[PDB]
This record gives C-alpha cells, structure tokens and sequence, in this order.
C-alpha cells in the first residue's frame, strides 16, 4: 500500500502509511508522478516515517501519493558499469543511453565476518617503484593519500587503474564524494584520453547535491567494487575525500536533529566510519584495496574526523612540492610516507634492510644537504661525499616513467617488480655501482636500464 | 456505528467553513515568519499573497501549520 | 508525550467522581458518546478551527450531546476544552473503561481459535481463566485460517499461545538449532 | 476592547484580547490603574499578544484590564524638545513642566 507526505522540511520528508504497511529502514521510496527518491531514516510511530530526499524538493506537496520500492536503493553491478558515469541511485549522467545490467545489489550490507577474513599480509604489487619499497600496499588494506593539488595525483590514480587493470586482471571504481562539476568532467575526459575509462566504473556525488547522496554514493561504489570482488577478482576503490563523508554524517545528522558531539560531529561518527571501512578487506574469494584522499581540518591531527580515519588506514602517501620541483615523477615523500606493513615479519628481512637503508641514507643526506647550504661542500668528509653521490643516485633512482604519462615524458612507461627494486636498491647501497653517472639513474625502469644508459 | 440518528441530525445542521485548499488564515505573525493554518496545496517554495500587496514564501510544510 | 500519560488525570478525576456520586454507568455512557462524536470528521474539522474560542467548541460539543450529559459532565467538557485537551477525549474514556474494570473486578479477555467454539468450549475457558486471575472474565472470540487448531487467549499484557503454529514454531526452533 | 494579562515572566508580558480586537505590532497598550505601558512585540494566536513593559513589573498581576491605545509609541517633536530631559515614552524627567510640543511622532519608520 502507498502512503501520503505529511511534513516537508528542507530534505526532511514525513510520510504517513497504513498500520500494515510501514516500509523498513533504509528502504526507497518514490514519489508518485515526480522523478523524486527518498530513503527512509526513522520510523516515528503511528505509520509516520521520516525521511531524507535524494533530491530538490522543490515544487512538492503535502498529500502527494508516495509508493514503496520493498527494498533498499539498488544499483546497477556488474561489466556494464565499466566506463560509465552515474549517480547515487545508479542512474547514468552521461549522455549514453541506459546501463545493460544483468544484476541489481542493494548498497547496504552487513561487514565480511570472522570466518570470511582471508588472513596473512599478502602484499599488492603495484609496480611503481616507491610505492613498492618504501610505503608497501596490503590486499584489503587503506591508503590514506595527502598532499595539495599540482603534484600529480590524478596521474598516480590513473597509473594505479591501468596497472591493476592490466597486469592483475582486475578492475576499479571510482567514487566521488564532494565531486566538483568542472574536476569531473576534467577526470573523465583525462580518462578518455589515456584509454583508461573503460578499467573503471564512475560515480559521482556531486557538491551542488543534498547531503543524503553525498553520505551514500562511497556505499554505492563499493556495492559495485563488491560484485568485481565476488567476481574473483582484485579490486582497487579510490575515494575523493573521506572527510565530505565525514561531514555528509554531519549535515544528514543535524538535519534529522540529533545531539551534537565533540567539535561539531556527529555522534555515530566512529560507527558510520567502521560501517564504510569494515566492508573494505580481503575474503576468500577476492579483495578490495582502497586509495582515500584525506583532508585534514585547521591541520590538526587530533581532531575527531582525522583521528577516527587514522585508526582504519594502513598505509600513508604524502605528495610533495620539493620533490616535483626537482623533476623528479611521481612525487612520494619516501621520508613522510608511512606503512604499517614496513615490518621484517611481514615482507621479511630482506626487503626491510633495503628499504630503511635507503631512508637512512636520505635522512642523512637531508640533513648533510643542510650542512651543505649553511657552510659549502669543503666542510664534508670524503665518507660524508661518498653518501651524498650514493643518495643523489637513490632519489634519482625512484624517479620512473609511466604509461599514462607517455605525453609528459616522451618515453615508453614501465612496470617494475618488486624483486627487481630490492634487487637495484640493494645494488645501489652496495656501492656496486658507483662507477655509473646520476643521471643514469633518472626515469628508467631497473638497474639495468640505467646500465644501458650509462653507454649512450 | 454508535452514533444515535438525532445526534447525527444535530450534527448535519453544523455550521462548518468549506476550507479550500488553495485558501488559509492567518494563525501568528512573528519576527518576519507568518504560520498559516490551512493552504492544503502550497508547494515548498511557492508564493503566497497577503492583503495590501504583500507576498510570502512557503518553507515549513508542517502537519497542522504552514510558516512563511 | 503519550496519549495516555496526558490522559491519565482526567479519567482518573471523572472515576473519583462517579464512584464518589454512584454515577459509573451514566459516566460511561457520556464518555462513549463524546469520545465517538469527537472521532466523527466534520466534529473534528470544526474543532480545528483557529477563529472560534475554547468556550464555542466546548458549547459545540454540550449542543451535540444534548440529553446524554448531565451537569457534570458538561462542567468535565468544560475544563477539558478550557485546558485545550479536546484531541484527548477518545484515550480519556478508554482509561475510564480501565478503572471501571478494576473497581467491579472484571478482565476483558480476547480469544482467538483456528474453528468456531460453542458456549461450553467458552464457559469452560472463561472458568479456567476467572481461577487463574481471580477477576470474571469477558470473552471476545474471532476466528483465524491461520491458526490450525487451538486457541490463543489474550488479556491485558498475558499472553497464552495454545496454538499448534506455535508448537510448529517451537518445534522448528528446537530441530534449527 | 479591552485585554487581561494572563502572564508576567520577567520583562515578558501576556495579554489575552478578543479576537475581533487584537492590537497590532508595534502598538502601545495602557494598563488600567498602573502607570506602565506596554509595547506589542509578537501575535501568538488565540487573541494572545506578547508584550514588553515601559516600566518596572512590580505593581502588575494578573487579570489587569489593558487598553490599547490604536497607535505606537509617539513622542514629542520640534523644537520645544530643546533644553528638556526626556525618557523613552517623552515624558519629561526633569522638573520644568510639561513640554508644550505642536507635533508627535511615532519612534517605529
Ligand atoms: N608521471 C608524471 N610525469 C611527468 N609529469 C607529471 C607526472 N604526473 C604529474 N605531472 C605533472 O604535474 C601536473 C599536475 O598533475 P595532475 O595529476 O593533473 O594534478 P591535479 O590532478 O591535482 O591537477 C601535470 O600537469 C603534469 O605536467
């Protein structure tokens, strides 16, 4: 049976039902002769549900018949969302005709279990150098990613799709909330030129949206990133902002007038993280790894929204100035980048002793390059002059080309194992090859692509 | 039902309005919100006349009062 | 708040009234017709009007009635429309209904059967349950296709499920397990 | 018509008038037997207005009749305001008299 709107308060839509008939939580509801979905949020007593909009309300009335779907929203999953463009509720905003789905999943779900963890520290190559020896990736782990706009993080995104697209036989979707209309269409015409649009799935939440979609449309791409794991596959979830899902809570919170928390938030703030976080992880049929750009608020680390995205993240990627001002692509802090799988008994000894050697020998040569400035290289020693040659060949050793930046470069791209950047960082710290000039080592792919353009 | 026919005559002879669902009263007017009884198909974000030339806009659709 | 925490003082001071006068019938019967005329809808699109006073709705509500008030009663309509409580007079007269019950001793029991029961099978569950609650009991039976045998006896908050959809549930709950 | 007070919380006045007969905002209303005026703020409904005392609230109860006066708070204008001490109402508060204006205006435009 159908119901009637009773209250409209901004978003805030009432809707009365008969007795028998009161729809559940988070089911969606359509208003009858209106393009116009809503989402139940409670149930008030005497058939009265109250409800938020996933749209303008503007131009609607009191006493408009409202329909039950008899379930929650549903989007479209599977192949055919691969190069699209849609909305919260899986609608196509690209002007190319309807999605041919076989499959429509409901974007509420409980976490994987106890039972269904896949256990171990496996690892996911992703083939970039730095990424690969200093801040190491996990199946079903979290990447917080930092740093400002102009150091190329959109083209480490796109290398990311293209790598795990093709080397893994794996997919990605792409989910943004907060989603600026001009860096969108930017995205997806990048996307198109690079021939990485149809690796991905895109949905948008767009900024000028109520704060309903902007809350659901991360839960809407990882029901797609669901289905492609359930598939047996590898799948990588990129997240615009996590903290406009934070403050999506926060708006959706104070609408329906719930008690205000700490500094403002909401108070379901670490339960409404964990419901998005805990769903992101690796079972035993496949994996979801995620890639969430992080903003942090007056830049403090112990405000509530950073301290409650920091207990679920696993690894850290800081891009910087410094490093792009030196030319050197892609730009990774490897002195700020964190992970928490940089431990000799998760990747063993080896690649551990590799990996803090290398960031020994920057730390000492970030200071040196301080001693350098402050009273000229005759202060040096001829063991302190040895390290500055050995790290001028390590910082331009990370330094690689890509295959979505063919363009930039005039170069092929490359993909790097891991074992080969054990094997030429641990060249290199060796003092094996010392005998080969710096600028050998700048933009190729192994050690011995720099031996063969140490002869030219 | 339990209603007796006298009492359901008495009923019928009643002096109830025809309340219209485009027309309302006003119910209290303060600080620049006007809360109007009445008005049963007012959109969110319609105008609403006022005597004497003044118009309002509708933003709280409540259950019993609409405030403009 | 509730219904019945708002209407809880106003049944309570018409049952003190009509057990302290010997007028309890009188009082229900009042109570049942305003509460069955102020349910009727042009009755309740009269009483949701902003321009008449409390007194004009209170005198709307005395000229309806007319012969089933007396005095009191009117003066009970009076503080009830003055205190603006009028949406209140169906859940005041429930809870009159309440307190008679436990004056007179009485519980209003509903029974619900898979088949229709003759006057033995309902003196027989009426005695069963005048033992156990120590009140005389009233019986509402209804029929139900749902049930496959059985009875379902309800009174007040107790619930006793002699139904074989019930031991099929208990059954299908003690084999899931 | 005449009102009644039927609530004093503070500064914060209530007066209850017949429908037929509810002052407007802004409009200043005497009560009967006090020296105390009052000025309407907000309509509430039911005939209630909420007011502001023009005075101290110690002399006032409930069930006071309240006139209203149909107009706003009006106060002497010219030039038979200078050299004179006014209050709020344009009562002079110093000793020289009445103030012998031609012209008052109203203090809401
Ligand atoms: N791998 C790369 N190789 C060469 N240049 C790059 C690379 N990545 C980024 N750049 C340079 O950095 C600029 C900013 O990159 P972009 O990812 O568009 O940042 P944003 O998306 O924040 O604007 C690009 O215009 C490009 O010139």
């Amino acid at each position: 049976s159908s119901g009637r709107i009773v209250q409209i308060i901004g978003a805030v839509i009432d809707v009365e039902f008969p007795r028998d008939a009161v729809p559940s939580i988070y089911e969606a509801l359509k208003v009858q002769g209106v393009e116009t979905t809503l989402e139940v949020q409670q149930q008030l007593g005497d058939g009265v549900v109250r409800s938020i909009a996933m749209g303008s309300t503007e131009g609607l009335k009191r006493g408009l018949n409202v329909d039950s779907t008899g379930a929650a929203i549903s989007v479209p999953v599977g192949k055919a969302t691969l190069g699209r463009i849609m909305d919260v509720l899986g609608n196509p905003i690209d002007e190319a005709g309807p999605i041919g789905e076989e499959e429509r999943w409901g974007i509420h779900r409980e976490a994987p279990s106890y039972a269904d963890q896949a256990g171990g520290n496996e690892l996911l190559e992703t083939g970039i150098k730095v990424i690969d020896l200093v801040c190491p990736f996990a199946k079903g782990g979290k990447v917080g990613l930092f740093g400002g706009a102009g150091v190329g993080k959109t083209v480490n995104m796109m290398e990311l799709i293209r790598n795990i697209a093709i080397e893994h036989s794996g997919y990605s979707v792409f989910a943004g909330v907060g989603e600026r209309t001009r860096e969108g269409n930017d995205f997806y015409h990048e996307m198109k030129d690079s021939n990485v649009l149809d690796k991905v799935a895109l949905v948008y939440g767009q900024m000028n949206e109520p704060p309903g979609n902007r809350l659901r449309v991360a839960l809407t791409g990882l029901t797609m990133a669901e289905k492609f794991r359930d598939e047996g596959r590898d799948v990588l979830l990129f997240i615009d902002n996590i903290y406009r899902y934070t403050l999506a809570g926060t708006e959706v919170s104070a609408l329906l007038g719930r008690m205000p928390s700490a500094v403002g938030y909401q108070p379901t703030l670490a339960e409404e993280m964990g419901v998005l976080q805990e769903r992101i992880t690796s079972t035993k049929k496949g994996s979801i790894t995620s890639i969430q750009a992080v903003y942090v608020p007056a830049d403090d680390l112990t405000d509530p929204s950073p301290a409650t995205t920091f207990a679920h993240l696993d690894a850290t990627v800081v891009l910087s100035r410094d490093i792009a001002s030196l030319g050197i692509y892609p730009a990774v802090d490897p002195l700020d980048s964190t992970s928490r799988q940089l431990d000799p008994l998760v990747i063993g000894q080896d690649h551990y002793d590799t990996a803090r050697g290398v960031q020994y020998v920057l730390q000492r040569y970030k200071e040196l390059k301080d001693i350098i400035a402050i009273l000229g290289m005759d202060e040096l020693s001829e063991a302190d002059k040895l390290l500055v040659a050995r790290a001028r060949k390590i910082q331009r050793f990370l330094s690689q080309p890509f295959f979505v930046a063919e363009v930039f470069t005039g170069s092929p791209g490359k993909y790097v194992s891991l074992k080969d950047t054990i094997a030429g960082f641990k060249g290199i710290l060796n003092g094996d090859y010392d005998h080969l000039p710096e600028q050998a080592f700048y933009m190729v792919g192994g050690i011995e692509e720099a031996v063969e353009k140490a002869k030219k | 039902s339990e209603i007796s026919e006298i009492i359901k005559g008495r009923i019928e002879k009643l002096d109830v309005a025809s309340q219209a669902r485009n027309e309302g009263t006003i119910v209290s007017v303060s600080d620049g919100i006007v809360r109007i009884y009445g008005l049963a198909d007012v959109m969110y974000g319609e105008m609403i006349e006022f005597p004497g030339g003044v118009y309002g806009m509708a933003l709280n659709l409540e259950q019993d009062s609409v405030g403009a | 708040a509730e219904l019945t925490t708002l209407a809880r003082p106003y049944a309570k001071a018409a049952f003190e009234y009509a057990q302290a006068h010997q007028q309890l019938a009188d009082w229900s019967a009042a109570l049942g017709v305003l509460a069955a005329v102020s349910q009727d809808d042009t009755v309740r699109q009269l009483l949701k009007e902003p321009q008449l006073t409390s007194s004009a709705k209170a005198q709307s509500l005395i000229d309806v009635c007319g012969d089933k008030l007396n005095a009191p009663a009117q003066n009970f309509v009076r503080t009830v429309a003055e205190n603006k409580r009028l949406e209140l007079l169906p859940t005041i007269a429930e809870m009159y209904e309440q307190l008679k019950a436990e004056q007179e001793k009485s519980v209003e029991v509903e029974v619900t059967s898979a088949f229709t029961l003759s006057k033995e099978q309902q003196d027989k569950l009426a005695k069963a349950l005048s033992a156990r609650l120590s009140r005389e009991v009233r019986l509402h039976a209804s029929e139900d296709a749902s049930l496959i045998g059985g009875v379902i006896i309800r009174a007040g908050d107790l619930v006793i499920d002699g139904s074989v959809r019930g031991k099929l549930a208990k059954l299908a709950e003690a084999l899931k397990s």
